[PDB]
């Protein structure tokens, strides 16, 4: 099983999948929430647009990466008419400073 | 799926059934957690999946950073986890 | 006295050894004033100090040490004044001896003060030894760890103390973790503690068995193991992670963390 | 004597408080026994109180369980039998009232031990004690009685031949140079300092009639009127247990002969063997052992466990002094056989430990 | 009896080699005397071999001697008087058996003692001891009467009032807290360690029926069944011996009458005063002493002989009366008081760079 986290700007979604399933089905996994068809979606890894015809295994995702301990990260942009949205994702808040009593000696 | 909102405006789409891990969320049954920062809300979600996945099967160790341990504890307390 | 008399051990005691073991302080002083040196030893290199330590006669060891008694003297059975004090439990003598340079760590692995105290239930001496500078997780062959031993003798006071101090909940003897030990001794009380301090219910012993497999299913422990078969709570995990940031006996610093008192107690009562 | 006044009080008033005491006598002596036995006495002058004197005077130790009593003479073992049977039985591991004891110093019954490995056996030593029939023991005898014994010993010792020839020193008047020579060889002894001895009265009149005799080769040593009547020690650097045992035997064989020529013999009977002072030395009263270089086994976790089953005593020094832990129920040379056996086992035990090998296969169920 | 068995030997065999000893006993007991008294014994069974055992066991210091003889009871002083009389005569500097000794428990006879200079007198005490007629002295008593004596002593002491009211500490059940307090105040008396005491056999059965009674104000100690039956110690800081002595005398009198109300009395006779185990202490058995700060005089070469001249012991010095028999109890402390006053002024001379000269006594 594949534990995948998909994000867009400030949105995040957690979903499970099969290594044998492809990006195309994954596009429909997004659709279930998004309410927009696969052709209007742009799933991507890092900065590499994902191929509907490739499996998650084919795209480099696996049980050693996309875990329940910590899922893989795929971005999502949308088909802005004749193009698509900037492939950017806003990071979550930065961490607080570690208290001196918990800081290592 | 249920959308959870962080105090920082992040939107988390979480399978409801995993969300039901939290006693507070169970009591709540979209939910806006203005009390919980984005720095740790996503972590809590990950935990929800973790616990569900290994409920009936060895179990690997859940990852956690000292920078979130304190706030996360508090968040977990809030969420009854 | 002064030589290998080749007689029975019963014939070799000095009057000081007698005074020491029974707390005859003034007699001791008198013998000293006559000229009975405090470093007079017998057969197994046993000094008045060693006997006083076994008796727990604080004022006697104060005197003996005052006059140059060998605080780290070693007997033929590898015993030290400190070790002997731990045997009797004399909390005061343990502290005193340490203050005069008694080494917490012994030369021989046949007589660990800490492990002895663990077996005896001498909690406050365990505390002093560790605080003075003692390795709470020292593994020593046949005895495993202090924690392990406390569990073997059902010394729940020391078990709780050691675990709060920061004993490695999953380090016992060989593959026989403290949790496995509890299962073998059927103690629901110690099981509850160890589980809460992070004991690994899936760890296997030398036989490849989990703690739950080392106890009959009819016992209460079977149910208690069932309760902890699934993944731990996030708060549990958090607490474990937080505690790891503090050293041995350093968790008192938790009180300085910027958080609610309820959680402060949650962490302090680990 | 003053015992007449003791008889004017109720037994319970005389009954000593042994609550804080920890020894064999203390467990045995009851108010009932005290009440009965205090009315009896020996023909030599003993009374129950002297029998249990050292006991009540010394609680002893929380861990080391001493005997807590002392005999007075041969007759006292019968007169105060009601305590001795319980004390002896307990101290000697179930030795029963009808359990006949034997004797045997004939070297022909010692097998092996001709040469113990000198890499381990630093030295060998044999020790015993004898009492002369017709006299009392050191806890009771008068100056005159003690002096008579000295003279008998001096005569006999002056006639020993061969390697058993030697010289007698009078402790009470020996020259400081002589003291230097004998203290270097540890042949020189001194006044008892342990309260476990002093309570018996054995130090009375010291050094009157106390004596030291050793042979020309410094292998045969006997002490006169000290812890007991005749204290005999045989020793030699090296592992030749067989020869030392024989030397020892011939020492007592000739001395006994010499005493028999004057109508004296060692106190002895079929039930308790040789009759000595404290109960722990009944039967053979024979100790034997060696100084073994065991830096390895002395650190091993089961060292004392092995020695326990081998029935050997572990003692340090003034490297271990390994020695016979039994005194009664074994035929003298039999005990020496036990020591030889155990030591050879320990040498092999050490060999395997030295090489980092498992040593569990050398731990026999010896009882 | 083994005594009879010893008599089977000739006296020559039983006679100890006293040439190695330097005590008084060794210079009195001849082999002839030994032979004469060897077969003699007291009603208690006490014999010669018991009376000189200590003198035999301990060789004695080459310069400082002692006696080495230990009595068994009052009667034993009569039974073996052929030995004791010459011992006593030498021990007290000349004393014939016919010279009837005095006794005096009336403080009124003491002139002064309530006015010593507190800059020198740090503290002072009075020690003596008694024994109960009818019981044997410690060296030959059994557990039975040791306990009977304890019972009496404690019972009687518990009835004391005023500044004599107090409590009893049985050593066999005395706690560490109590121990520490008694040690702090020098009240606690532990097991004997000297050969001169051990040789008597008095250390046996330790500490059965032994203990300490003392008053609430910490001025009176009664050691029960220790070195004698009743060791009476009275003490106080400062230069007021007189009051100490009045408490001592009247307190002692009271406890004496309390025993008499129960038909008991202290051993006492016209030629030895009160009876103790050691011959040197026969008589009054009174030891009054004082801690005297004395930096200058203590370094003066005649200090010794001055105390000698005053009949005082040189035990800051612990100065005490050097006699126990030869004159009354009051006379004794009178000498102590006078001596102190003399000694104070002597030091004062030295402090002012003055000689002692005319302060030397006889």
């Amino acid at each position: 099983d594949v534990f995948l986290m998909i994000r867009r700007h400030k949105t995040t979604i957690f979903t499970d999948a099969k290594e044998s399933s492809t990006v195309f089905e994954l596009k429909r996994i997004v659709e279930g929430i998004l309410k927009r068809p696969p052709d209007e979606q742009r799933l991507y890894k890092d900065d590499q647009l994902l191929d509907d015809g490739k499996t998650l295994g084919e795209c480099g995702f696996t049980s050693q990466t996309a875990r329940p301990q910590a899922p893989a990260t795929v971005g999502l942009a949308f088909r802005a008419d004749d193009t698509f949205e900037a492939l950017c994702i806003e990071p979550f808040s930065s961490p607080p400073e570690l208290p001196d009593v918990m800081k290592p000696q | 799926y249920v959308k959870l909102i962080s105090s920082d405006g992040h939107e988390f789409i979480v399978k409801r059934e995993h969300a039901l891990t939290s006693g507070t969320i169970k009591a709540m049954l979209e939910v806006n957690f203005r009390e919980i920062p984005s720095h740790v809300l996503s972590k809590v979600c990950m935990y929800f999946t973790y616990k569900v996945r290994y409920t009936n099967s060895e179990i690997p160790e859940f990852p956690i950073a000292p920078e979130i341990a304190l706030e996360l504890l508090m968040a977990a307390n809030f969420l009854d986890c | 006295l002064s030589n290998p008399l080749m007689g029975d051990a019963v014939s070799d005691w000095s009057p000081m050894h007698e005074a020491a073991i029974h707390g005859h302080q003034l007699s001791l002083r008198n013998l000293i004033s006559q000229g009975w040196a405090v470093n007079i030893i017998t057969a197994d290199h046993v000094s008045p100090l060693h006997e006083a330590c076994l008796g727990g006669h604080l004022s006697c060891v104060k005197i003996l040490l005052k006059h140059g008694a060998q605080v780290n003297g070693v007997t033929a059975d590898w015993h030290t004044p400190l070790f002997n004090a731990c045997v009797s439990g004399s909390w005061d003598c343990v502290n005193l001896l340490l203050q005069h340079g008694a080494s917490v760590q012994p030369e021989s692995d046949l007589a660990s003060p800490i492990h002895e105290a663990a077996r005896r239930g001498h909690v406050e001496c365990v505390n002093s030894l560790i605080a003075y500078g003692g390795n709470i997780d020292h593994k020593i062959s046949h005895l495993g760890t202090p924690l392990y031993l406390a569990c073997e003798n059902q010394q729940r006071a020391c078990v709780k103390k050691l675990l709060e101090s920061g004993a490695d909940v999953n380090q016992g003897k060989g593959q026989d973790s403290p949790l496995h030990a509890v299962a073998r001794t059927a103690s629901e009380e110690l099981a509850c503690l160890l589980m809460d301090f992070g004991a690994d219910t899936q760890a296997k012993n030398a036989e490849g068995k989990r703690p739950v497999e080392l106890v009959p299913p009819e016992s209460p422990l079977a149910q208690l193991f069932l309760e902890r078969e699934g993944p731990p709570s996030l708060m549990q995990l958090c607490r474990l992670r937080i505690r790891k940031c503090f050293g041995i006996q350093q968790h008192h610093k938790i009180t300085k963390l910027v958080l609610p008192e309820d959680l402060k107690q949650f962490l302090l009562h680990l | 004597s003053h015992n007449a006044l003791k008889l004017r009080f109720p037994a319970e008033d005389e009954f000593p408080d042994l609550s804080a005491h920890n020894n064999h006598m203390a467990k045995v002596l009851t108010p009932e026994l005290y009440a009965e036995l205090r009315a009896k006495s020996t023909p030599s002058g003993f009374t129950l109180d002297d029998v249990i004197q050292t006991g009540v005077d010394n609680p002893g130790h929380p861990y080391i369980m001493t005997v807590g009593c002392v005999a007075g003479d041969e007759e006292s073992y019968e007169v105060f039998k009601d305590l001795f049977d319980p004390i002896i039985e307990d101290r000697h591991g179930g030795y029963k009232p009808s359990d006949e004891h034997k004797t045997d110093l004939n070297p022909d019954n010692l097998q092996g031990g001709d040469d113990l490995d000198p890499n381990y056996v630093l030295s060998s030593r044999v020790r015993t004690g004898r009492s002369i029939r017709g006299f009392c023991l050191p806890p009771h005898c008068s100056r005159g009685e003690r002096r008579a014994i000295e003279k008998l010993a001096v005569e006999a010792l002056s006639s020993l031949d061969g390697d058993l020839a030697g010289r007698y020193y009078a402790l009470k008047s020996m020259t400081e140079a002589e003291q230097q020579q004998l203290i270097d060889d540890h042949f020189l002894f001194d006044k008892p300092v342990s309260p476990l001895l002093l309570a018996s009265g054995m130090a009375r009149d010291w050094p009157d009639a106390r004596g030291i005799w050793h042979n020309d080769n410094k292998t045969f040593l006997v002490w006169v009127n000290e812890e007991d009547h005749l204290r005999v020690i045989s020793m030699q650097k090296g592992g030749n247990m067989k020869e030392v045992f024989t030397r020892f035997c011939t020492g007592l064989t000739q001395i006994e002969t010499l005493f028999k020529s004057k109508d004296y013999e060692f106190m002895w009977n079929p039930h308790l063997g040789y009759i000595l002072t404290c109960p722990s030395n009944l039967g053979t009263g024979l100790r034997a052992g060696v100084h073994i270089k065991l830096p390895n086994l002395g650190k091993h976790e089961k060292f004392s466990e092995v020695l326990k089953r081998l029935r050997l005593q572990k003692r340090g020094t003034g490297v271990f002094d390994v020695s016979n832990a039994d005194r009664l129920g074994f035929s003298e040379v039999e005990l020496v056989q036990m020591v030889v056996d155990g030591v050879k086992l320990l040498i092999e035990m050490e060999q395997r430990l030295e090489q980092g090998q498992a040593i569990d296969d050398l731990m026999p169920a010896q009882k």
